């Protein structure tokens, strides 16, 4: 249980959990939705403190620029620049302000999409956003004294 | 009161020796040309409430130099004036008589800027 | 500046003033035509944070006038209040 940094836990588009909130919820719908995310599939995917959350939605965002059928303006667009910006972020390119307008963009394409995929690629994001905050800050804070 | 000031400051406009008895008189005076105005009227009510009010003191605090904040409107020597400048009104509107309504309605929508 | 004393004294005696204090002219002391380059600030909404136009709409957020009366017991008022009597001044007041 220490290992696991967070936990996918039902599906890409649902909202990654740490173990500060996965101590006790119940995988039902209703504590799902109350714990800021969904069950979704039932996809739990169990994520540890070796590997890196930054990375993990790397992948997972890149997949999902590789999946918008680009029909809406906000899928279209929104998520290759969610790319762009979140692959700083692994790295740490960026200031601080950059989460809030990673947040503030996500909400912009959170429901004004044509389908559900939109605001289920901001769903990961936000959860990644609202729960590691700390985590962003301080690999970004190294990206700039590295590479002073 | 006091020594009487030698100068108001406004060329033009001289010193009045004796201020108080004559803005006195002088607001009996719109005082007495109101009473034609029938009681309906507005201006009447308006400058019946600002003459006797403002009458009241005068008549009681003799002091110009106390009249000055009494009124807050500058120096007495020009609110004389501009009690004059009321009687003037009183004159003037006596023949107005705006108390019926409009002459004319706005013809269409002159108004209602932008076109 | 080129001028001699004995010059300067009769600049200054018929004046009645010293004038090699401040001169008409300039001198050494201007700033030089080469000032370093600036570095010029940013707005006070360059935020990339939250900083959406629906907050600060100047040109939209004018109203028409307000419709107070239309042709389609009493106070008497003014449109403000009578303007104050300013004192003289402190520093100099009869020049
Ligand atoms: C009337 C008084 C006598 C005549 C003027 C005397 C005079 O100017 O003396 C020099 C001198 C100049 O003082 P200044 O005007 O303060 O000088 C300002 C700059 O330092 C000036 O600095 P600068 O570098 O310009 O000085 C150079 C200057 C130097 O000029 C002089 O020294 C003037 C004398 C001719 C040379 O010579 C020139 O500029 C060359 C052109 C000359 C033009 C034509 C001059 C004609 C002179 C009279 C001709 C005959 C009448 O005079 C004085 O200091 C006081 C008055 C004269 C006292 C001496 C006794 C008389
Ligand atoms: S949100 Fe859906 S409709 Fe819009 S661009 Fe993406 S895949 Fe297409």
């Amino acid at each position: 249980w220490d290992n696991l940094l967070a936990v996918i836990p039902g599906g890409s588009s649902t909202p990654l959990i740490p173990k500060s909130v996965c101590e006790t919820v119940l995988m039902d719908f209703d504590a799902l939705v109350q714990a800021q995310t969904g069950l979704g599939t039932a996809a739990v995917i169990v994520m540890d403190r070796s590997t890196d959350i930054v990375k993990a939605i790397a992948r997972l965002i890149e997949f999902y620029k590789h999946e918008s059928c680009g029909q809406c303006t906000p899928c279209r667009e929104g998520v290759d620049w969610m790319n762009k910006v979140m692959a700083r972020f692994v790295k740490g390119d960026a200031r601080p302000a950059e989460i809030d307008s990673l947040w503030e963009i996500s909400k912009q394409i959170e429901g004004h999409t044509i389908c559900a995929l939109g605001d289920g690629a901001a769903w990961p994001v936000q959860g990644l956003i609202r729960h590691f905050r700390p985590e962003l800050e301080e690999r970004m804070q190294q990206f700039a004294l590295q590479h002073q | 009161a006091g020594l009487l000031k030698k100068t108001t400051g406004l060329v033009g406009l001289a010193v009045c020796e004796t201020p108080h008895e004559r803005l006195k008189i002088l607001y009996t005076k719109i005082l007495d040309v109101l009473g034609q105005i029938p009681k309906n009227a507005a201006y009447r009510k308006y400058t019946e409430q600002i003459t006797n009010e403002k009458l009241g003191m005068v008549k009681a605090e003799p002091d110009v130099k106390k009249l000055e904040e009494q009124l807050q409107g500058g120096q007495i020597e020009e609110v004389i004036l501009q009690a004059e400048n009321e009687l003037s009104l009183a004159r003037k509107m006596l023949r107005w008589k705006p108390w019926e309504p409009l002459v004319e309605e706005p013809p269409a929508n002159q108004w209602k800027w932008p076109i | 500046a080129s001028a001699t004393r004995v010059i300067q004294l009769l600049r200054n005696w018929a004046s009645g003033r010293d004038l090699q204090a401040k001169l008409q002219l300039r001198y050494q002391e201007i700033s030089k035509r080469t000032q370093p380059p600036p570095k010029l600030p940013v707005g006070p909404s360059h935020k990339l944070s939250n900083n959406y136009y629906c907050t600060r709409d100047g040109r939209r957020e004018a109203m028409p006038p307000s419709i107070v009366m239309s042709s389609q017991e009493k106070k008497a008022v003014t449109p403000a209040p009578p303007i104050k009597r300013w004192e003289l001044s402190k520093d100099q007041p009869y020049l």
